[PDB]
């Protein structure tokens, strides 16, 4: 499940994946509407709001 | 095209958020000594709701007088009187505390059992 | 009943430590605390320790103090560090409900002097 980011997200907290708008990322855990993503950049984990983002 | 982003996703408190929230601010070092407001704790709980998308109605304390502990648990900050000690709760004023034995102990519930059934 | 002792005579800086043995009563379901009075003064709230053995401190309290229970002998103490003139009370022990202290004791004087 590869997804693409439709806006910014920051996040102050650790446990969150910051991203900007065309960032990828892959889903490792669709654990409700906050997600368990990976960056394909990056390759940092954290959750993210699943709204912020959309199936490719 | 339109400029705001969405508000994400809401969802109920939880233990875990409780508690990994808690540790951020006390990292932060953001709550503690501060006097308590209904006003401070409503930006406290907004600025959750906004970031995060938890429904602000978890931040609720056993009603004193003294120390009131967290309905919470997992939230690791209670409130204490900081001129203390008064008769008439609604006359005490208090500060938030950081206390990290909240994260094991939910001394609401044992205070106050009939709040949970 | 609950009749505490320990109570003495302190040198600004030294220790004492606190006991209480309770009777009627429920003890192992009960929430306990210290609180002490100082002349003319209100009451004020010491430590608590919660029927699963977990505790908290007044802020003046601090470091300091340190409640414990024993239940096999319906027992609660209260070691007490570092004491000043300001500790000065009579201190009791009592039972918590909810809010309230159900109970409590007569106390035992502390004298700090430096």
């Amino acid at each position: 499940i590869i997804v693409v980011a439709l806006y910014d997200y920051y996040s102050p907290f650790s446990w969150d994946l910051s991203f900007q708008k065309g960032d990828q990322m892959v889903v490792l855990e669709e654990s409700g509407e906050w997600w368990k993503a990976r960056s394909l950049a990056t390759r940092k984990e954290g959750y993210i709001p699943s709204n912020y983002v959309a199936r490719v | 095209g339109f400029p705001v982003r969405p508000q994400v996703p809401l969802r109920p408190m939880t233990y875990k958020a409780a508690l990994d929230i808690s540790h951020f601010l006390k990292e932060k070092g953001g709550l503690e000594g501060l006097i308590w407001s209904q006003r401070r704790q409503e930006i406290l709980d907004l600025w959750i709701y906004h970031t995060q998308g938890y429904f602000p109605d978890w931040q609720n304390y056993t009603p004193g007088p003294g120390i009131r502990y967290p309905l919470t648990f997992g939230w690791c900050f209670k409130l204490v009187p900081v001129e203390p000690e008064k008769v008439d709760a609604e006359k005490e004023v208090l500060v938030w505390r950081f206390d990290s034995k909240l994260a094991f102990h939910h001394m609401a519930r044992e205070l106050h059992p009939e709040y949970y059934k | 009943q609950l009749v505490e002792s320990g109570g003495g005579l302190v040198q600004a800086g030294g220790s004492l430590r606190l006991f209480c043995a309770a009777s009627g009563f429920t003890f192992g379901t009960s929430n306990m605390a210290w609180l002490r009075q100082a002349p003319g003064k209100r009451r004020e709230w010491v430590a608590l320790i919660t029927i699963s053995g977990y505790t908290d401190y007044a802020d003046s309290v601090k470091d300091r103090f340190t409640i414990s229970r024993d239940n096999a002998k319906n027992t609660v103490s209260l070691q007490m560090n570092s004491l000043k003139p300001e500790d000065t009370a009579i201190y009791f022990c009592a039972r918590r409900v909810g809010s309230e202290y159900d109970l409590w004791g007569q106390g035992t004087q502390v004298t700090v002097s430096s």
